[PDB]
């Protein structure tokens, strides 16, 4: 609940800007997010997490069809109620 | 419990008495009767005062007459909300062949169905009586030696007596 | 038909325990089992909710 | 006063459905073979519920209707087949 300045380094994740553009690095963790001057999130994460993630943005398979498995394990047609 | 009593007192637990003689409490080990509990999302107690959790979802054998076949409880479980560590109760079953061999059934709110067939509380037939206890939740009572609790939520009970 | 007796205007439907309240808290009555308004259920292959009303299952 | 005889009751009996015997008490209550029964009843044929709240409708297959017993307004609908 503490706002903080910026930048920010705690516990392994550089809250950094890049190119006028916010930045949280994750490298120990294997991620890296950012947002825009609009607002735009965006995730970049590693292959490590290959076939084992699940969540709004999906799993990291090749397919692209079935990566609607609800937090039970179901693949439904609906991109609403997932 | 760290505070003091006077000799000759007799401070009774819910099961039996006990009374102060030569800074030694005698007691009395006449059996009392037992509570198997479940409530929460899957949080069961046994009758012998046993704490646990088992988050299955199927149809799942609470408790039953071993020896002799008076009664018998059927717990059915479901998950109860987005997380898969949520396995609320919706019903429990139960079957006295005692008379008719029928088959009671609590469902998800404080109804009652004998046979597939809702019913208006009370239900005084011969053996067992059902009915509300606050207006917001169903009693079964078999004999003098089973007792029940609303399974509409899922906070089951039960009130097994020494004869068991 | 259009019968005459003790309604409750078009925005409330009718509860159980005499009055009368919107479709957000009216329970759904799945296989006669009364369930609340926000009740997450499954079995393993099977999943249903209540949403308003109505019990949205799928499988 | 002697001029004042009302109906308490009313007895039904459906020689297709196990030679049951349906009762309408003096409240809106139904009790079958005994049996005090929650509203709606959807056996096969017969249907049994409330109309307002405080009448009750049975409604055996398609040519037969009831009403209220409570407190003595018994009305039939017998269709042309009989
Ligand atoms: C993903 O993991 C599952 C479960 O271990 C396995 O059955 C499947 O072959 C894996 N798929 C890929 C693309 O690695
Ligand atoms: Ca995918």
């Amino acid at each position: 609940d503490q706002r903080v300045s910026m930048p920010y380094a705690s516990k392994g994740l550089y809250l950094e800007t890049e190119a006028g553009y916010y930045k949280l690095s994750g490298e120990a963790y294997g991620f890296v997010a950012r947002i825009d001057g609009s607002g735009n999130f965006q995730v970049l994460l590693s292959d490590r997490y290959f076939n084992k993630t699940c969540g709004l943005c999906g799993n990291f398979n090749i397919f692209a069809e079935d990566d609607f498995m609800t937090q039970e394990g179901t693949l439904t047609s609906d991109p609403y109620d997932f | 419990s760290g505070k003091r009593y006077p000799p000759g007192t007799s401070l009774s637990r819910d099961c039996n008495t006990c009374i102060c003689r030569n800074s030694q409490w005698i007691c009395s080990n006449e059996e009392c009767p037992g509570e198997c509990l479940v409530t929460g999302q899957s949080h069961f107690k046994s009758f012998d005062n046993r704490y646990f959790t088992f988050s299955g979802i199927c149809q799942y054998l609470l408790a039953r007459d071993c020896q002799d076949h008076s009664f018998s409880i059927v717990i059915e479980t479901v998950q109860c909300a987005d997380d898969r560590d949520a396995v609320c109760t919706r019903s429990v079953t139960v079957r006295l062949p005692g008379l008719h061999n029928s088959l009671v059934k609590l469902k998800h709110g404080a109804g009652v169905a004998m046979d597939g067939q809702d019913v208006q509380l009370p239900l005084l037939k011969g053996d067992l009586r059902i009915q509300h206890t606050v207006t917001a939740s169903v009693r079964l009572s078999y004999g003098e030696d089973l007792q029940m609790d609303w399974d509409g939520r899922g906070r089951l009970l039960v009130k097994l007596s020494p004869v068991y | 038909a259009c019968l005459e007796g003790c309604f409750c205007p078009p925005g409330l439907y009718m509860d159980e325990r005499g009055d009368c309240v919107p479709k957000a808290q009216c329970p759904c009555y799945y296989d006669g089992e009364i369930f609340q308004p926000e009740d997450i259920f499954s079995d393993h292959h099977t999943m249903c909710y209540c949403e308003d009303g109505f019990m949205h299952c799928t499988m």
